[PDB]
């Protein structure tokens, strides 16, 4: 979908680059892809619906079972309200290596934002929430561009096998990511 | 010839339809938008973990009879 300059990113975007990140990974690390879920961020909303069949539709979807990282894109967009569409994109990585200790470690380019939902998404993937370092957003439109170069980020440091996962030193590129959206 | 489909919301809520396997499912999503009042183009609709595009029909998905399209507004920030 078309992005501009400074337009806040829509679900679309987000979908898109994960779709070509899932490609990516599954052509350059197929094992790597086999254990990683890059979660649509509608699927990762209906995560925390208050219908309780319509999050679960929502985890057999994901299949987390057989996944060690899932990454999920978190907007604050309303359940109930037609008018309230969201105002921010943070990001929860779901660590499942250690199937008796799930972390789940939220970045969130504006820190406490969206902290209220991380937290529901964690616990509903019987996980806990950890508050993990990311480079603070300068403006307010690039919210979803840090959780797509965080997903970008994080999935090289994990092929890599690299144990920091502070985002603290992340580069954005809106430019890279508006490329790849018109490739 | 023809399937019956429930759209279910983020809210739970439900919405039945019988439609013909060889129709687009726009017919369908045209219907429960113009129903729940909600503009066309603010609605998503996702079936087996796949977002549906109005062209696509259910003979096209192999829907079966009883199959649940979920219905989700669109997200910004």
């Amino acid at each position: 979908p078309v992005l501009g300059p400074t337009q806040w990113l829509g679900d679309e975007h987000i979908q898109r680059d994960y779709e070509l990140l899932a490609q990516e990974l599954q052509q350059n690390n197929p094992d790597l892809a086999a254990r990683t879920r890059f979660v649509d961020p509608l699927i990762a909303q209906m995560l925390r619906s208050p219908s309780k069949e319509v999050a679960e539709r929502a985890l057999g979807w994901v299949r987390p079972g057989t996944a060690d990282f899932l990454f999920l894109p978190v907007s604050d967009a309303s359940d109930t309200d037609r008018h309230q569409r969201g105002s921010h994109w943070s990001l929860l990585l779901v660590d499942r290596r250690d199937r008796g200790r799930r972390v789940a470690y939220h970045y969130d380019s504006t820190q406490g934002y969206n902290d209220g939902l991380a937290a529901e998404l964690a616990g509903r993937l019987d996980a806990n929430l950890q508050q993990a370092p990311i480079r603070q957003q300068q403006n307010s439109y690039d919210c979803g561009v840090f959780v797509l170069d965080g997903t970008r980020e994080l999935v090289r440091r994990l092929a890599a096998r690299r144990p920091d996962l502070n985002l603290n030193n992340l580069v954005i590129s809106r430019q890279e990511l508006r490329d790849r959206l018109g490739a | 010839a023809h399937i019956n489909l429930k759209v279910k919301g983020q809210d739970g809520n439900e919405v039945f339809f019988r439609i013909k396997r060889s129709t687009q499912l726009k017919k369908l999503m045209n219907a429960y938008c113009d129903r729940q009042s909600v503009d066309f183009n603010s609605i998503a609709f996702l079936f087996d973990g796949r977002r549906l595009r109005a062209e696509q029909t259910p003979d096209e998905l192999e829907m079966e009879d009883g199959d649940e399209i979920d219905a989700m507004l669109h997200q910004t920030g």
